């Protein structure tokens, strides 16, 4: 085991493989003593945190991944937003090109997915007889 | 050969970002009150292979710290003693430093006494003898209280969760480029507010050579970073034995006058090993020719930059410089500097307000590293023929730069989108 | 935990006895305190149970209409231990009643044995003689 | 697409085909510069929305729900509560006037839907041989 | 018989822990502003079968109430008039209460008023005939709002969420130790924060028998806490027809001085019927013998401590209680107590500052229920011979104790793991 | 139905059946008219609430149990953490003695259950051809 990040410089599969280390680092809880700048300080800090882990749990459940980590879609992969293979992707660039070079493209992966699971969803509704 | 998108939680992505840090102490009312003790002991991981961008010219860090020092001086000196009616005319004589009866108001209303303090020359000036402090004029004034100290501590500035720090371990790194060498920490390592002009105190060595950093070294208007390898080191006294008397000026106020002096009439003065100096200086030069020499005194008129202004025990210093830059360079013996003290500052009293440092009673003396220094150019000449270099310390900054310049935040991006031959069970 | 019971009486035939029940260790509220008798003419006996919680008793045919059982109210020592004391009185005495009688605390809190005895005490020993 | 409560006026199909946007929008995160009254006031803002959102949630998890959006239960429709039909709900109401309806006996029905979960999770702990 | 780990989320754990608590009123700057309206019907839910250690001492739910009451006294006195040019020197004549003279500024900066007030001979003290108030020298003084009441109102100590108040609900529940039965609270029961010294004032009864709590019997040091079954009466009022002059001092600000006196030259006093006070300090003997008697007043020269020092309609009493402690014991007519009556004290001068309680016109008179007291043994002597109490008011936090002495602050731990016989479905 | 920890002292499975009470009462709400020490108090306590929730959520959701209440794992009971059989353990204890008698070794036992979901994960994401 490596720690927080350390697999950022990894092949995104090496860095995929523990992926749940910096997924867990990434609340703390800090405890105080401020009963000031300083406490308005980490007061402000405290809500951006969790902010931000609440935005992104809300985009994993409202893809149909609310059990976070590793979750599969019905969304193909369009060529369009990148032409490597997958021995390439996997083992030749870190997760931080990979973001870099698919980031004109993310915004609408995330509309297809959220897309993909509310057809899902209805299809389940229809689902019963 | 089908390939659908994947979501991944906790990919190792940050971006570069400017948030609201806060402060770490544990062991002095602006850093032992600060916030959350750190924890027992902290996590430095190494990231492989990582090669990081840095900027320690745009970084917000030291704006963060800048305005922070600046909000903590402020709430420290705001409950103190302000000492608006000290502005009585004076009566002044001769013992530098002058002996000034004036009037003050006592506790009574009605009553006053006429008391005597010592101030320094600087704090004064004559109208029409009558005299009057410098600062009455142009702005109020109130008095450090005594309690405070303003040694500098070690702060830890930390990320919020979500975010990180870098930290570039790389020990030949400039200022500004790619750091092969990365490791990701919440929060630095203990950083001393020292205010300091010219010369850097307490701060942090760099490891092998010393290190330049500008952010332009052609650009004559952009200061010189300069931190040592070996640090110097610079003994700094008042030898005068000072005395401390408590007038009280009204009801709960008290004024702390300059009694009568105990010893010797010897002016404040620091002390550096000229050979430890000599050898600083070398290296200093090589560093200087590895992009390119002598070395003058800056003239600029404001006193407390001009001089290497710092604090020492409540008292605050003004040094001629001189000893040190008096050079010419083509490839114990302790010298000494002078230094002049200064009891009322504006560093900012056009912001706000002035501030008077109590008097220390007794004789001072600490002893300080010398790490660092800033330098600066003067006007482009005729080129190539020669180069000279006069020492400033123009903006408080540039020392938060100084112990800012390994350190960076980002915020992590945990979610990444990827290429898999996976779908989900279908309906 | 400890079960402390009253060292030995002798008494007369026709007499009454009253034995008493200690415990410590453990919290005397939750489990129920068995009062069981052995003797060599009749072997093992089951005598009643009480709890200590409830007061709830239940006592066997044979003794129904002789034998007193009664608790006091736990004296708390932590939180998940506590002191606590329970008395039988049995009266009438007979020669067929000398022997030892044990109060016992009970297995589980809930389940299909709670009142099963099974922490014993050392036991008491009562002579019916002249 | 019509935007955020769009489909407010709608049928209530109309509008639940396309909750999600509703959904979506409902979480912001509005940066900050304030590095004063007003800051007092867009702190406090911050809170509220996503304690609201986590109460969501929380009831969301607490029926065996915490994917989110549209799922079902094994509580029956007791007819006390309205006795319209399907097709009159779904094609004559909007949620608004919906809820107007069944705000007298909805908490009620969140009662019954944590029961029947818990009675399912408990079946879950049986199940094992 | 293969046991695999289960999570359970939402189980009946809790641990001891220390967190910011926040108020609850709804019927006074203090707590009329409060925060939170409590809720219409609190629940109090019994936990069977719980048993659960208290220890009232090392509570923080104390130390919490203290600082909230000395921050709350601080943001109610910062906006008033501050008495700072009213220690102009004094002329005083006699009428113990003196009619003092005095200059004062106007409204207009050049103009000055002689006017006169009533001063209690507490307030003043003489240096050469020309008097001074007594704090001019030691610190400032502020003048209390007239419209703020320091009529103590039920203030409700609440938990935030996840967290939980545990509530001892035995009835001879010692001080510290195991509680057989226990409930549990968002927020505890309406406790008046009745500022007192010596006997404890509008508290809550012990039911059944009173209640005698300290930190160590044995130990002198420690003080001891008394808390009735049965609440005695104690009527306390202030005869003298005061008046109040509001004469202005300069532009808004306006000092209440106390006028010529209407009525009798009677000092200020309370009653407390013998015959319950009687029955109730042979029940205090019988609990004390319990751990076992004469009882003698305290003699430490501050007079706000050494006496029953109270606030009741606006006005700061200070009783001789040697009509209640002076007895001895081997197993209407209502008892009447001297009270003094201050406007400027300083609970907190050197934090701080002073406050000068404005003079409340008309007589003055507030119904009390003296329901506990606060006691101290004498140094130890020859042993078992014969024990001694004096009473004694040291610290305010021990009146926080005596309300707080039921409740405790605990954080839920929801998470469990527990083994059962079951594994997740195979992949 | 006892309320909130009203099975605090019963047996560890008479409150097991009724953990969701406890479960439910656990996030409030206490509205505001703030608009002072009171209100910074107010503000600090707010935040505390939700963060310690998210915590245990974020816990619940990186052991493959998102959902709440009761779940199963693949991790084997080591018989070093207690050696009490199943009877002693649910009708013997209760919840406080328990998670006393498990603290020495609560952390181990976390671990082992994010490896093991992650492994699982890691096995979903090889599942299909
Ligand atoms: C940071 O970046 C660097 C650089 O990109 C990256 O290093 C690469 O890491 C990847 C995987 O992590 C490597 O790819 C793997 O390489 C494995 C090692 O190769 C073995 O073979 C070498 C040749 O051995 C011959 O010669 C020796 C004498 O020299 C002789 O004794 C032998 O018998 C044999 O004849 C050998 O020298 C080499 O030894 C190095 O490493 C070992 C540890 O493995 C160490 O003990 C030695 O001291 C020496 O440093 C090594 O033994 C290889 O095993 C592996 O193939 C297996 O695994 C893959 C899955 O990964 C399977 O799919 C496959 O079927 C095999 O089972 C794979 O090829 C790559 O070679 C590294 N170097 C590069 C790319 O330049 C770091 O990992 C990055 N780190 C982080 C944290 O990001
Ligand atoms: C706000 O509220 C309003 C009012 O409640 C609401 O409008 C109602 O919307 C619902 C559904 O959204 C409508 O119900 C649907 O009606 C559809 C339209 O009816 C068609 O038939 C009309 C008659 O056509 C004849 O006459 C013309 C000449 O006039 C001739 O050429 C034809 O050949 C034919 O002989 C026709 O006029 C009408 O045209 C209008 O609308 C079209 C767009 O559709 C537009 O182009 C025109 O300019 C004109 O404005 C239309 O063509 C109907 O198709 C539909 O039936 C199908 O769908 C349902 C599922 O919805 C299936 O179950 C069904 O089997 C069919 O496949 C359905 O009946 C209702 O009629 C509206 N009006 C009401 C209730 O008064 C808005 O939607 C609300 N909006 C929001 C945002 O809330
Ligand atoms: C707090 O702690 C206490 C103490 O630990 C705890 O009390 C224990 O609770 C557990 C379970 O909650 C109990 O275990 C159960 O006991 C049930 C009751 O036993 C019955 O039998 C008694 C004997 O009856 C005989 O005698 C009477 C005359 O006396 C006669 O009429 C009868 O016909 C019969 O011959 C009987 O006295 C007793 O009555 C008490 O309780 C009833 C209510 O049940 C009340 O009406 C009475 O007034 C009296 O108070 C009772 O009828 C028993 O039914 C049960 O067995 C069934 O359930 C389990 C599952 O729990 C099944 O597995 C099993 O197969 C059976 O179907 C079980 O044995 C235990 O006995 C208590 N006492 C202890 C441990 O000392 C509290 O619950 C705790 N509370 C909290 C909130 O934590
Ligand atoms: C910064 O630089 C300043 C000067 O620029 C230094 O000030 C000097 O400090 C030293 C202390 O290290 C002082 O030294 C004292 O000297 C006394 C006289 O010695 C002279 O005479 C003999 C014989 O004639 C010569 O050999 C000698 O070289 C000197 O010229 C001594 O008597 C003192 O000794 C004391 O200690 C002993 C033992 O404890 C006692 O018995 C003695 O009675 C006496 O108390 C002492 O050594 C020197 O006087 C200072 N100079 C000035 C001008 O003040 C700073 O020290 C230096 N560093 C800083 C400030 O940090
Ligand atoms: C760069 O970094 C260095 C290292 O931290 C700083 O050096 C410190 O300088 C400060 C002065 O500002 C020193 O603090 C003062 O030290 C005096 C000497 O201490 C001796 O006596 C004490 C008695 O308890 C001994 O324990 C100790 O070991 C020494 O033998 C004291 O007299 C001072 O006490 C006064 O101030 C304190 C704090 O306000 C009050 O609490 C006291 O009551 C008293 O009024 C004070 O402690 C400090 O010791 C130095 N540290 C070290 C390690 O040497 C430099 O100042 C810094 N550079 C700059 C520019 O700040
Ligand atoms: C605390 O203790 C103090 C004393 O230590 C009490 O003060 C007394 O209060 C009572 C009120 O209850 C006052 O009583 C008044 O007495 C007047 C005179 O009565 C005396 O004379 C007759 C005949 O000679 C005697 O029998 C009698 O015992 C008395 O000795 C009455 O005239 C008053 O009556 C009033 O009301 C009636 C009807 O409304 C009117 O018609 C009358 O004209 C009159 O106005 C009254 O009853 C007593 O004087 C007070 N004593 C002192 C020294 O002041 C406090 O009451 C007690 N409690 C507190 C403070 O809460
Ligand atoms: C222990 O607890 C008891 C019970 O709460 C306290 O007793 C209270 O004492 C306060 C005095 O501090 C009382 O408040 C004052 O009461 C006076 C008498 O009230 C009569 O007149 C009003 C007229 O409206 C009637 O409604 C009422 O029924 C009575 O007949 C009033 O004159 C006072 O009014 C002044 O102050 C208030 C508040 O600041 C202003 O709003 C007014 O405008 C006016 O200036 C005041 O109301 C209170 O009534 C007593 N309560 C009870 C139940 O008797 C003890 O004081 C407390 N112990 C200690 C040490 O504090
Ligand atoms: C840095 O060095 C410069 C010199 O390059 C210093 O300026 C010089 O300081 C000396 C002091 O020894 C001055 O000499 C004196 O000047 C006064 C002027 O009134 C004269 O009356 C005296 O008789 C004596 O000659 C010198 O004039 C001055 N020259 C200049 C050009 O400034 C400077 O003070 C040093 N500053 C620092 C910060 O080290
Ligand atoms: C508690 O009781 C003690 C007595 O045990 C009180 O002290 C005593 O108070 C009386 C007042 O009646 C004093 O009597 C007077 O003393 C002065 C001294 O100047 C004298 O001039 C008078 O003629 C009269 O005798 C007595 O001296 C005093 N004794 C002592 C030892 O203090 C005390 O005041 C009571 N305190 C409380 C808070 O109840
Ligand atoms: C600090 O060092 C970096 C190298 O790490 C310098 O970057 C080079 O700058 C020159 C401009 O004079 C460029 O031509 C090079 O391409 C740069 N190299 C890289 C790797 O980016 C940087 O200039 C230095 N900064 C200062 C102020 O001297
Ligand atoms: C308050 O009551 C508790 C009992 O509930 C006392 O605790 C006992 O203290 C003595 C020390 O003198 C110990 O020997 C006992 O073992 C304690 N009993 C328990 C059950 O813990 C406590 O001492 C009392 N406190 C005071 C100040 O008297």
């Amino acid at each position: 085991f490596l720690g927080f990040l350390g697999a950022a410089g990894s092949t995104m599969g090496a860095a995929s493989m523990t992926l749940t280390v910096q997924a867990r680092n990434l609340l703390s809880g800090i405890v105080q003593q401020q009963s000031t700048v300083w406490g308005i300080k980490q007061l402000q800090a405290r809500v951006l945190a969790v902010e931000r882990y609440l935005r992104d749990q809300q985009l994993l459940g409202i893809w149909g991944c609310s059990g976070k980590l590793i979750c599969c879609t019905n969304v193909p992969w369009n060529s369009s937003w990148s032409n490597r293979n997958l021995s390439e992707i996997w083992d030749n660039m870190t997760w931080l090109q990979w973001d870099k070079e698919i980031s004109n493209y993310t915004q609408i992966i995330y509309g297809l997915l959220e897309e993909s699971q509310n057809q899902q969803e209805k299809n389940e509704q229809d689902l019963l007889a | 050969e089908n390939l659908w998108v994947t979501v991944y939680y906790g990919v190792p992505v940050w971006k570069d970002a400017e948030t609201t840090l806060f402060c770490a102490s544990d062991a002095n009312v602006w850093a032992t009150h600060a916030c959350v003790p750190t924890d027992p002991n902290p996590q430095e991981i190494h990231l492989e292979n990582v090669t990081e961008e840095f900027n320690m010219w745009k970084n917000n860090m030291v704006e963060q710290m800048h305005t922070d020092i600046i909000s903590l001086w402020d709430q420290s000196l705001k409950p103190c003693v302000k000492l608006t009616p000290l502005c009585v005319t004076l009566q002044c004589t001769n013992v530098e430093l002058k002996n000034c009866s004036f009037n003050m108001t006592t506790e009574l209303r009605d009553k006053k006494q006429k008391v005597y303090s010592l101030f320094y020359r600087l704090d004064v000036v004559q109208i029409n003898k009558e005299y009057r402090l410098i600062n009455c004029n142009t702005s109020a004034i109130t008095q450090a209280c005594p309690k405070v100290s303003f040694e500098p501590i070690p702060i830890h500035y930390c990320a919020p969760a979500g975010f990180a720090i870098l930290k570039c371990k790389d020990k030949k790194f400039n200022g500004t480029g790619p750091c092969p060498s990365v490791s990701t920490v919440q929060c630095t390592h203990g950083i001393k507010p020292v205010v300091s002009t010219q010369l850097l105190l307490n701060g942090s060595l760099a490891e092998e050579e010393v290190m330049i950093r500008s952010e332009n070294i052609t650009n004559n208007a952009k200061n010189i970073l300069v931190q040592f390898n070996t640090p110097v080191q610079i003994n700094c006294t008042r030898p005068n034995n000072n005395t401390r008397k408590s007038i009280r000026i009204g009801p709960g106020q008290a004024f702390y006058a300059t009694g009568d002096i105990i010893g010797d009439i010897r002016q404040a003065h620091c002390n550096v090993s000229k050979a430890t100096w000599n050898e600083t200086l070398g290296k200093v030069v090589k560093q200087l020719r590895k992009h390119f020499i002598r070395f003058a005194n800056s003239s600029g008129g404001d006193l407390e930059v001009t001089t290497h202004s710092f604090n020492c025990g409540g008292e605050f210093f003004y040094c001629n410089t001189s000893g040190l830059f008096n050079s010419t360079w083509i490839s114990n013996d302790s010298i000494t500097l002078p230094c002049r003290i200064k009891q009322i500052i504006n560093m900012w009293q056009r912001i706000g307000q002035a501030m008077y440092a109590p008097p220390i009673q007794g004789v001072i003396r600490c002893v300080s590293n010398i790490t660092g220094l800033i330098l600066t150019r003067d006007g482009g000449s005729t080129n190539s023929t020669t180069e000279t270099f006069r020492p400033g310390g123009g903006d408080m900054r540039d020392n938060w730069r100084s112990e800012l310049y390994k350190y960076k935040v980002v915020k992590i991006e945990p979610l990444g989108v990827a290429p898999t031959r996976c779908k989900r069970r279908v309906v | 935990g400890q079960l402390v019971q009253s060292g030995a009486e002798l008494k007369k035939p026709g007499a009454s006895v009253k034995i008493s029940c200690k415990t410590s260790g453990y919290r005397f509220n939750f489990y129920h305190i068995n009062w069981i008798r052995q003797t060599a003419g009749r072997g093992p006996e089951w005598m009643g149970w009480i709890s200590p919680y409830s007061g709830d008793k239940n006592l066997a045919p044979a003794f129904q209409d002789r034998v007193i059982m009664t608790t006091d109210t736990e004296v708390p020592v932590t939180s998940f231990t506590s002191t606590g004391a329970a008395y039988m009185e049995i009266r009438n005495l007979k020669f067929d009643d000398t022997g030892t009688y044990f109060c016992a605390k009970g297995l589980l809190r809930d389940g299909s044995s709670t009142w099963l005895p099974y922490l014993w005490g050392q036991g008491t020993l009562l002579t019916v003689s002249s």
